[PDB]
């Protein structure tokens, strides 16, 4: 949509926003897993 | 763009390799056997 713009990796790590990429082969992945929690421990992570 | 290798990968998803070390093998070349002479002089051709 917004070609001309570029994401902001620090600053949308730290307000817990995941983000899209390109993987490889070219398709579209998901690459974060990253919760709503604002404590920066264990419990960010998606899985724990 | 993409194939590109970052370096620094500070807290964010990614994955990036540190410039070679390189630096427990510092060797150092002099060649000490070698010899040159070094004159002054009068002669008949030469820029002074």
């Amino acid at each position: 949509l917004y070609p001309e713009d570029t994401p902001d990796e620090e600053a949308m790590v730290k307000g817990r926003l995941n983000k899209v990429s390109v993987g490889t082969s070219g398709q579209m992945i998901i690459d974060d897993a990253l919760t709503c929690c604002t404590q920066d421990n264990y419990l960010h992570f998606q899985h724990v | 763009s993409q194939y590109s290798i970052q370096q620094s990968l500070g807290n964010a998803s990614g994955v990036a390799v540190s410039p070679i070390n390189a630096d427990a093998t510092l060797s150092t070349g002099v060649a000490l056997n070698s010899s040159l002479w070094a004159g002054i002089g009068v002669f008949a051709r030469g820029k002074p």
